[PDB]
Order: C-alpha cells, then structure tokens, then sequence
C-alpha cells in the first residue's frame, strides 16, 4: 500500500525483496503519472472515477 | 457510347468538412482551512 512503502523507505537497510517491492511501487507510480498526463485529466474527472 | 464510355457524367459526392477541435478546463473545489485550537501564551499583546 502507500503505507509499508514508507516503512520500506527511510531505513537504508532493506532486503533485495524490499527494494524490489519499493522499485515496483515507484514504477507503478510513474506509470500512473504517464497514464494521467498523457490522456489529460485535471482530477475532477479522475478523482470521480 | 460506341466505345463504351458513358454519356451521362458521374455524381461527385461532397467530402466531409474538417471538424473544429474543442477543449475544456474542468475545475475542482477543495475545502478551506479550518481554524485550530487557540492556546494562551505568557507574553503581552505587543510581544505576541
């Protein structure tokens, strides 16, 4: 979730699965950023859905 | 005709006009800032 990504962050001592999960989280975030700014959504349409 | 070419000319259909593109700016409305709880300090009015 968004919680337990903050806890995997702010440690600087994590497992390879932990940094892989945080990297997958950040890449899904980047995919969502692209999927929003490519189609054009000023959030009044987006946060409704 | 004698050569097979038609006497009556063909119909020329009208092509579709280029449409005008439309955009819009949808707007949002978030809540305002609500006032917190006030604490009384130790200093006088010009200091505070």
């Amino acid at each position: 979730t968004f919680d337990d990504f903050m806890i995997i962050a702010a440690n600087r001592d994590r497992s390879e699965n932990e940094t892989s999960n945080m990297v997958a989280f950040c890449q899904v975030l980047g995919q969502l950023s692209l999927i929003v700014r490519n189609i054009g959504l000023s959030e009044n349409e987006l946060t409704l859905l | 005709t004698i050569d097979g070419q038609p006497l009556s000319l063909s119909l020329y259909a009208t092509p579709a006009d280029p449409s005008m593109l439309l955009s819009a700016a949808i707007t949002a409305s978030q809540g305002g800032g609500d006032l917190p709880h006030a604490v009384m300090p130790m200093y006088r009015f010009p200091v505070i």
